[PDB]
């Protein structure tokens, strides 16, 4: 077999990049408006950090 | 004659087990900074607080 015509295609590909850069703060998602669980989470300063 | 308030102090203890240096946590954002990063010469670039 010898290939005698001949056609012009174009294939699509789809590939990601990157996404969002998102921020989640320790403080204000645990406890937000309090002294003594701020106290207590001080002691899991580490985790957070 | 001045008045104590509970502040978050940062303390930097030598080889003679005395207090050398303090760093008040809550002045200033650097010195946020400073203070939860547990360092007293941050150098170029941006950072978080709270």
């Amino acid at each position: 077999a010898i290939p005698t015509n001949f056609t012009i295609s174009v294939t699509t590909e789809i590939l990601p990049v990157s996404m969002t850069k998102t921020s989640v703060d320790c403080t204000m998602y645990i406890c937000g408006d309090s002294t003594e669980c701020s106290n207590l989470l001080l002691q899991y300063g580490s985790f957070c950090t | 004659v001045g008045y104590l308030q509970p502040r978050t102090f940062l303390l930097k203890y030598n080889e003679n087990g005395t207090i050398t240096d303090a760093v008040d946590c809550a002045l200033d954002p650097l010195s946020e900074t400073k203070c939860t990063l547990k360092s007293f010469t941050v150098e170029k670039g941006i950072y978080q607080t709270s």
